[PDB]
């Protein structure tokens, strides 16, 4: 993790590179978009960088040993994505213009508030979500930082039904998700349906009842 | 592939074995050649033919001359048209 | 960017094509096209090099075409196991260097499954608490490509909502889930609000309204 | 100091017949009574040539840039020295090098730079009536001169510059040749009484000069001179009077040609051997005059319009990589023999990778490796 | 001296040629004439004497000589097939060299075409590998076109510098201004006699 405004060192390995036409771009990656590239530098000491991050990021190859530098200064927490090494592809003196070798990249993150609890509402049972004989109630849970959070429903007795949606990442930094089970809609309030919902890098403990709309 | 010359190409009927590129005849000339993206085989003939010859009546007296062309029906690979043919 | 329908699948042995659909200027007037691949967890791996050649390897079912501003993919034979992103990339003019936006590749070898939608309105604790979120869940619907579009009462909003990557269940379908951000005065302002979903031509919706 | 100059009427070219011109001395050894029989760069004899002008009153200052193919006869017929130089080069504009000759009022001037030549270069001359005078006024060629290689500056001397108004009075005669580096120019200079129409005659051009430039030429201009008084207000781009002056332009073939040389030493005649099959024949009996009789001539012949390459489809390069920049080699009793199959050998790509210091071919010359299919290598 | 992809060309004008006043001064280690014998250079006159000189490796040292290939005989110096002069060639790793490497000498590595024999390139223009253009930027298959050596002291021999001068020129046919050491006689008319003119 970094504060917006930080910096960072991401090395690699040029090995066998200081024939010409030897070009070693990166690329970033978002965690569920898709790919995007970032800067590249060519052999005979060329970079060259992609919008919206020109002027921030730097390439600064060591000609001593074998390592190549890319240095990122002041982060606008819009960069969190895996970022990887591309390689070029060189067919002669030509570059084919494609990437071979890749290195799994580092894990690029970059958020703020540090952490924070869970803010829960019960979904209500209603007829909006009742058809026939079942009818389904929920729990959700949202804001929070530290990503491991887990709600179970009375104290993990019900595991016909339940299942708690991916949690998604807001805007704001923040997480949130929803856990939800259907119940037969002659069994509305009848019967207990709490939410057991616990934070385990802070120390939150509540339970919420859900119950039909009043 | 790699073998230069000078001539007309036109379409052929010898048909080469598989391991055969070039054909040559009695004079040791490639008249013969396998082309090497179609596959097909093309004969290659010169381009120079024909004798000449000019009359003349003596440049002491004009420079008016007729010329032979010993190998044309006309009724072409001459050097002039004019007229009197 | 460029452009590649996101969801594409057919039947095992079979062939698939994966349009790239670029402009000009970098695919049209260029010839430096490739395809990628990466299975979800791995750093991707160069599958097609430009337009039409392969490097070692990858077994001969792949095969690449350009025909102006479009260059495509097609896979000829789905094994069991060729399902990826598939990003295709391409040189763009100034050493840019564009990228594609990946089309998941499954293999339903049954028969489809219907995206399963459930809506939720503001709980009343969150309608006291000055805020509102609408829930929208979306469960069991095999081949993956599922979108979503908001609706006030008669409009499309696109303010305020959040996706769900489709993530795949126990029983190899796959479930996602979206959310609206409402103040409560919104929540009542307008007489209702629907999720729709749209699955391989064919749409599903909910809708709900404020009591 | 550089100006687009308007004005100009429109007009098509204009062509001429050059009746047996541009005939040089092709060697420095005397020889007397005789006929000698040489092949080389030579105008062909009735050749179209190209025929420019300038005349005001109708406007016309011609300077394009034309092709310098192989050679160039250039002839120019004036009375008040208007064509002052030319400039050869391929680009002619800063990213490659050039050549120019020009004649100052005072000077000859040849350098060999990197010039940035206008659109429209050109010298003038002013006239003052309260002064009794023409001079010299603008030197209007290029912008830049950077990396110069080559420079000479004749002694000091002036022209005339005074514009007269008679008939052309002096012929002046350049060929231009241009190999392994050298710039070879041949001269004459001949008086005469003419109007226009460039005329007969027949005067061999002696050896010049050998200027040692090593550029790549492919395209020239003229430099013309201009006039300017107090009847020409323009501004500086219409207030300009041409003159009168023309020049004509041919190209040199390779040809062969039977030269006559008089007993004094003298070029008189010539005959090419290529014009006729009368020229044929009187090159052939190494004679001027043909007797009564029918000759025997060579076949007939056809030239070849196009050029033809026919290689087999192959797209990959070979293995230069794995053969020269291996990791680990053999010892020489257990030698390595690897079989190399359909490839593209560019054996350019190892010129940054590694040198040699021992490379000898044996059935082969080195010139042609990449102009030859191999089949067992 | 000068680099080898803008070579230098001196003209030499009429002056007598001792290379005797040499076999003092320096060694040589490379020195070819073609169109001529060295045992009769002291005895002939000569017409255009021009002497170009360059810095090369020295295992590029045997790519001065008609009919050569690679990569300092396809685009950085080329003679002609009809060659005449001599070419002589030293090594000079004592002087042109220095710790930490000498980056004053520089080749041409990238050309369209071969060049012709004895002409110059000193544009700086950027080389377009590829097919799309790139407007006068390094990057995506676009070079600079020249490179520079790099001569440490303690290098492998052929990685040293050496010294080259070619020296070009014309026999007979024309009047010349070099000449050797040989002396003049007088002129005996109306006899038979041995001459050298
Ligand atoms: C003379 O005319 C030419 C056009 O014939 C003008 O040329 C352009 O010059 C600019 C630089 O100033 C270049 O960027 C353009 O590419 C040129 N275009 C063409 C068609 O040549 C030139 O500027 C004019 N010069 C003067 C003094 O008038
Ligand atoms: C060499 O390449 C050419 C194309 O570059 C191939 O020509 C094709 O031949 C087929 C015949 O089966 C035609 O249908 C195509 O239209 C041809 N293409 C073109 C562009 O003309 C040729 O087949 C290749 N050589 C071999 C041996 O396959
Ligand atoms: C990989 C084997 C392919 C062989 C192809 C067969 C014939 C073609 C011959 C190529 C000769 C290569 C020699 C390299 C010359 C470079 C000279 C230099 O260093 O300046
Ligand atoms: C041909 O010309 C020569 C010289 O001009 C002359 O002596 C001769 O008589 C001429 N022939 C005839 C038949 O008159
Ligand atoms: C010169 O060539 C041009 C080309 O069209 C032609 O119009 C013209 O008639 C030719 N001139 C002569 C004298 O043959
Ligand atoms: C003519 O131009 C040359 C070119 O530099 C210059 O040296 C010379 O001085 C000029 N003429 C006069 C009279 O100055
Ligand atoms: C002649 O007069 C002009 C001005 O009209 C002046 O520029 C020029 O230098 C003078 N020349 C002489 C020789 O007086
Ligand atoms: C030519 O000029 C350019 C720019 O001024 C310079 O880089 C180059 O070194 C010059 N040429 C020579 C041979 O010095
Ligand atoms: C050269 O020959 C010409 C005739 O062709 C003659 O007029 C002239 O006098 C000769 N030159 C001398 C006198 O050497
Ligand atoms: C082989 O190539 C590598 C670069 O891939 C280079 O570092 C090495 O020095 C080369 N060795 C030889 C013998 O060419
Ligand atoms: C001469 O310049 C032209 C520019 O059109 C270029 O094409 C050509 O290759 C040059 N000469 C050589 C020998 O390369």
């Amino acid at each position: 993790q970094i504060q917006p405004g930080g910096s960072l060192r991401l090395s690699c390995a040029a090995s066998g590179f200081s024939f010409i036409s030897n070009y070693m771009s990166w690329v970033r990656q978002a965690p569920g978009k898709g790919l995007e590239w970032v800067s590249v530098i060519y052999s005979g000491g060329s970079t060259f960088y992609a919008d919206s991050v020109k002027g921030r990021f730097t390439i600064s190859r060591d000609k001593s040993k074998n390592t190549l530098y890319l240095q990122m200064n002041s982060l606008r927490a819009e960069d969190t994505a895996f970022y990887y090494c591309a390689r070029g592809l060189i067919r002669g003196i030509i570059m084919t213009g494609a990437f071979d070798i890749w290195d799994e990249g580092t894990m690029v993150t970059v958020s703020s508030a540090s952490t924070k609890g869970p803010s829960v509402f019960p979904l209500a049972p209603s007829s909006k979500s009742t058809s026939g004989g079942t009818a389904a109630l929920g729990c959700l849970v949202k804001d929070y930082f530290p990503e491991p959070v887990t709600v179970s429903w009375n104290s993990g007795a019900l595991t016909s039904g339940v299942h708690t949606f991916p949690a998604v990442l807001q805007s704001s930094g923040l997480y949130s998700l929803s856990s939800v089970v259907t119940v037969p809609s002659s069994s509305l309030g009848t019967q207990t349906y709490i939410c057991n919902v616990n934070h385990k890098p802070s120390n939150t403990k509540v339970d919420k009842k859900v119950e039909p709309k009043s | 592939n790699g073998l230069t010359g000078t001539g007309v190409l036109t379409e052929s009927n010898k048909k080469f074995l598989p391991f055969q590129q070039f054909g040559r005849d009695i004079a040791d000339t490639t008249d013969a050649v396998r082309d090497p993206q179609t596959l097909e085989i093309l004969d290659i003939t010169p381009c120079s033919f024909g004798g000449v010859s000019v009359i003349t009546p003596g440049t002491n007296t004009s420079n008016q001359v007729a010329v032979l062309y010993q190998d044309v029906n006309c009724t072409w690979r001459v050097y002039s048209t004019g007229s009197n043919v | 960017a460029l452009t590649q329908p996101p969801s594409a699948s057919g039947s095992p042995g079979q062939s698939v094509t994966i349009s790239c659909t670029g402009t000009s200027s970098d695919v049209g007037g260029s010839n430096y096209v490739s395809w990628y691949q990466q299975h979800p967890g791995k750093a991707p791996k160069l599958m097609i090099s430009e337009v039409s050649k392969r490097p070692s390897g990858v077994p001969d079912r792949f095969s690449g075409s350009k025909s102006g501003n479009t260059a495509s993919l097609t896979v000829s034979g789905l094994q069991a196991e060729d399902e990826a992103d598939y990003y295709c990339s391409s040189y763009a003019g100034s050493n840019n260097w564009v990228f594609g936006g990946g089309t998941k590749l499954t293999v339903l070898g049954q028969p489809k499954a219907a995206p399963s939608v459930t809506l939720f309105p503001p709980s009343s604790e969150e309608l006291q608490a000055n805020k509102a979120t609408l829930v929208c869940l979306i469960s069991d619907f095999y081949p993956g490509a599922v979108t979503v579009a908001w609706k006030g009462d008669s409009s499309p909003v696109k303010a305020g909502v959040e996706t769900t990557t489709p993530s795949k269940q126990s029983n190899n379908k796959y479930a996602a889930s979206s959310y609206l951000s409402l103040t409560p005065e919104q929540w009542k302002s307008h007489r209702s609000y629907s999720c729709q979903v749209t699955h391989e031509g064919s749409t599903v919706e909910k809708t709900v309204a404020p009591t | 100091q550089c100006v687009n100059l308007t004005t100009r009427t429109q007009l098509p070219p204009a062509y001429t017949n050059s009746f047996t011109r541009g005939v040089y001395y092709p060697d420095k050894v005397f020889r007397s009574s005789v006929l000698h029989s040489t092949q080389d760069l030579f105008l062909p004899f009735f050749s179209n040539v190209t025929w420019f002008h300038a005349i005001h009153v109708t406007k016309r200052f011609d300077n394009p840039v034309l092709p310098f193919n192989d050679g160039v006869y250039f002839a120019s017929t004036e009375k008040s020295n208007i064509i002052r130089g030319w400039i050869f080069g391929t680009t002619l504009d800063s990213k490659t090098q050039s050549l120019l000759i020009v004649n100052n009022a005072t000077n000859v001037v040849i350098k060999v730079c990197e010039f940035q030549f206008c659109n429209d270069p050109f010298l003038g001359v002013y006239y003052h009536k309260n002064n009794k005078s023409w001079m010299e006024s603008e030197f209007r060629v290029y912008s830049s001169a950077n990396n110069c290689t080559f420079e000479y500056v004749s002694q000091p001397f002036l022209m005339d510059l005074e514009g007269k108004q008679g008939n052309f009075k002096n012929l002046r005669e350049f060929v231009f040749k241009n190999i392994d580096g050298y710039f070879k120019i041949y001269s004459k200079h001949t008086p005469i009484n003419l109007v226009r129409d460039l005329p007969q005659g027949f005067s061999a051009l002696e050896p010049l000069v050998d200027l040692p430039i090593g550029i790549n030429i492919t395209r020239f201009q003229t430099l013309l001179a201009l006039h300017r008084s107090y009847l020409t207000p323009g501004d500086s781009s219409s207030g300009w009077t041409a003159g009168a002056a023309a020049y004509y332009v041919g190209y040199l073939q390779p040809r062969t040609f039977l030269l006559k040389y008089n007993e004094n030493g003298t070029i008189t005649d010539a005959v090419d051997c290529a014009l006729d099959p009368l020229s044929e024949t009187k090159c052939t009996l190494k004679s001027f005059t043909v007797e009564k009789g029918i000759y025997q001539t060579s076949n007939f012949r056809v030239q070849p319009t196009e050029s033809i390459v026919r290689f087999p489809n192959i797209t990959n390069l070979c293995p230069f990589g794995e053969v020269f920049n291996a990791t680990r080699f053999a010892s020489v009793y257990a030698w390595n023999r690897k079989r190399i199959s359909n490839c593209v050998a560019d054996y350019s790509v190892l010129y940054n990778s590694a040198s040699f210091s021992t490379f000898k071919c044996y059935g082969v010359s080195p010139t042609k490796l990449n102009d030859l299919c191999f089949t067992n290598v | 001296f000068a680099s080898v992809y803008a070579w230098n060309r001196k003209r030499i004008s009429n002056c007598v040629a001792d290379y005797s006043v040499l076999y003092n001064s320096a060694s040589f280690s490379t020195f070819k004439c073609y169109g001529v014998s060295p045992t009769k250079l002291n005895d002939l006159c000569f017409t255009n004497v021009y002497a170009d000189s360059f810095v090369i490796r020295g295992d590029e040292v045997r790519q001065i000589a008609p009919g050569q290939t690679g990569k300092i005989a396809d685009y950085n110096y080329k003679l002609p097939d009809d060659f005449t002069g001599c070419v002589i060639a030293w090594n000079s790793n004592n002087l042109d060299s220095k710790v930490g490497g000498n980056y004053n000498y520089l080749y041409r590595l990238f050309r369209k075409s071969n060049l012709k024999p004895f002409e110059r390139d000193i544009s700086t223009e950027i080389y377009q590998a590829g097919s799309t253009p790139c407007n006068g930027v390094e990057g995506f298959n676009c070079y600079f076109p020249l490179q520079s050596y790099g001569f440490q002291p303690t290098n492998g021999v052929g990685y040293q510098p050496y010294r080259v001068v070619v020296l070009s020129f014309e026999l007979l046919h024309a009047p010349a201004t070099v000449c050797g050491p040989k002396k003049s006689t007088n002129l005996v008319k109306n006899k038979c006699v041995n001459f050298n003119f």
